[PDB]
């Protein structure tokens, strides 16, 4: 609040200007990475009511309807777990959009699977895109569907080793 | 990468102090639902689509590619078999033509 | 206003259906990258001293 301070420090011109315009580039900058990650979608997709796919559990990924935040238990035990003329100002996107941008991706790649990121979305079973994508890396549809129920449990089992393996290291 | 949509081919074009890409990507339209099914079950032999996939418009039961509509008779030419019917889930009862059976019907 | 995300849509999925493409559209995008700079050169000595 010094005056002298301030007619001092004009005599040195226009850094102040400078500074601000450069924390300003920095401050839009981090909005626009925010907005490349997570908006590509411009549709939001949900799932359906019944989490009938095929034996693939996708509760600690998808939204828990019990949680005020409406987060996945994954994204919740995330933010659990990160802790003079100055100011801070709020992201753009706040966390609960920020998490429905990646539910609307969620939902989008387990009912469409890769069709809703070309185009329209097209539905299709989730054992039949996931045969397509075990295509994709050269193995025959036949072995995914013959042994399915062995796919869908390594697969729980995975993401509840992804969970605890999460919550079990700082 | 190429611009939204499956990427067909790009463009160059020449800009002040930078380039200008112009995408040509192909976009599904007009789609349609469809009854689908993993495999078909003949003869107590599964099939599965070589490089299709299984539709149903409602009484009759085709192969078609992924990306577009062009429904075709399942045959032994565009499935393969592995195994029987008791494995796979949701198999369903068709039947599967053989191209070589009216050459030795006459 | 509190902003929208984008608008919703349900994808009807079920354990037996499937959206097959009937047509197509061949679609062309720009995307602008830039390339280079303006080439600046400042004399330092004739800068702060003429
Ligand atoms: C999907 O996985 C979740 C989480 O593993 C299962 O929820 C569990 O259900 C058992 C049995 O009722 C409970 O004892 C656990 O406490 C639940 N865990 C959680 C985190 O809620 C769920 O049953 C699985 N299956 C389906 C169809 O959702
Ligand atoms: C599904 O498609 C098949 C084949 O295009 C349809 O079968 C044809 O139906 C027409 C209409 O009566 C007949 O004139 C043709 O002779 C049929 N073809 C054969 C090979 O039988 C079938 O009707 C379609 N089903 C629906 C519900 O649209
Ligand atoms: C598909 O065909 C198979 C074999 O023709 C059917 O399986 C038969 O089902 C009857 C009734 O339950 C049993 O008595 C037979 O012993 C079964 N045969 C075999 C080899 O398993 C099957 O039910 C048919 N499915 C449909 C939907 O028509
Ligand atoms: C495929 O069938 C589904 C189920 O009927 C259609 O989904 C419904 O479409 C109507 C028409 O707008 C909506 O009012 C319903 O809410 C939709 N249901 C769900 C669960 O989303 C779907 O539109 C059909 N697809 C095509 C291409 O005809
Ligand atoms: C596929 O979509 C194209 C449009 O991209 C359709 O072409 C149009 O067809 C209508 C009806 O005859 C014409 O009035 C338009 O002038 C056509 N547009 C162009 C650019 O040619 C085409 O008919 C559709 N095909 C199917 C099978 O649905
Ligand atoms: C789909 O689910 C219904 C019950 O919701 C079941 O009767 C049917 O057999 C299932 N089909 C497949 C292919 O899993």
């Amino acid at each position: 609040d010094s005056t002298e301070c301030s007619n001092l420090l004009l005599q040195y011109g226009s850094f102040c200007t400078q500074l601000n315009r450069a924390l300003t580039g920095i401050a839009v900058e981090q909005d626009k990475n925010t907005q490349e990650v997570f908006a590509q979608v411009k549709q939001i997709y949900k799932t359906p009511p019944i989490k009938d796919f095929g034996g693939f559990n996708f509760s600690q990924i998808l939204p828990d309807p019990s949680k005020p935040s409406k987060r996945s238990p994954i994204e919740d035990l995330l933010f659990n777990k990160v802790t003079n003329g100055l100011t801070v100002l709020p992201p753009l996107l706040t966390d609960e959009m920020i998490a429905q941008y990646t539910s609307a991706l969620l939902a989008g790649t387990i009912t469409s699977g890769w069709t809703f990121g070309a185009g329209p979305a097209l539905q299709i079973p989730f054992p039949m895109q996931m045969a397509y994508r075990f295509n994709g890396i050269g193995v025959t549809q036949n072995v995914l569907y013959e042994n399915q129920k062995l796919i869908a449990n390594q697969f729980n089992s995975a993401i509840g080793k992804i969970q605890d393996s999460l919550s079990s290291t700082p | 990468f190429c611009g939204k949509g499956y990427h067909l081919m790009s463009f160059p074009q020449s800009a002040p102090h930078g380039v200008v890409f112009l995408h040509v990507t192909y976009v599904p339209a007009q789609e349609k639902n469809f009854t689908t099914a993993p495999a078909i079950c003949h003869d107590g032999k599964a099939h599965f689509p070589r490089e299709g996939v299984f539709v149903s418009n409602g009484t009759h039961w085709f192969v078609t590619q992924r990306n577009f509509y062009e429904p075709q008779i399942i045959t032994t030419d565009n499935t393969f078999v592995s195994g029987n019917c008791d494995v796979v889930i949701g198999i369903v009862n068709n039947t599967v033509y053989d191209p070589l059976q009216p050459e030795l019907d006459s | 206003y509190t902003m929208s995300l984008g608008a919703e849509n349900s994808v009807a999925y079920s354990n037996n259906s499937i959206a097959i493409p009937t047509n197509f559209t061949i679609s062309v995008t720009t995307e602008i990258l830039p390339v280079s700079m303006t080439k600046t050169s400042v004399d330092c000595t004739m800068y702060i001293c003429g």
